[PDB]
């Protein structure tokens, strides 16, 4: 029932697209259709110099 | 290829990448042979004086 963020706006019918750094997963892939990456990458940690 | 077939889900990375060899053993620059801060240098020949 609780799609929180962008993703409930695309699901409830307000935005038919999602156009953003939206990452690529199992549960978003279950519900909603995903295009082919745009872009590559992955989590990585950043720390002060 | 994906005009006429369907694809899936891309499990591996690829791409037009550069292989490039090491640099083995960096050499120390010009300014290496300063350690001391300029600081140093300037009160240490005031001192000298």
């Amino acid at each position: 029932k609780e799609w929180n963020g962008m993703m409930g706006e695309l699901l409830s019918g307000q935005a038919d697209m999602i156009v953003a750094p939206l990452t690529i997963n199992n549960e978003r892939a279950q519900y909603i259709e995903f295009s082919k990456p745009f872009k590559y990458q992955g989590l990585t940690i950043l720390v002060k110099k | 290829r994906s005009e006429i077939v369907d694809f899936s889900v891309p499990f591996v990375e690829t791409g037009i990448s550069v292989m490039v060899a090491r640099s083995n053993g960096t050499v120390s620059p010009s300014a290496f042979l300063e350690p001391y801060s300029p600081a140093v240098w300037v009160m240490m020949f005031v001192m000298c004086l």
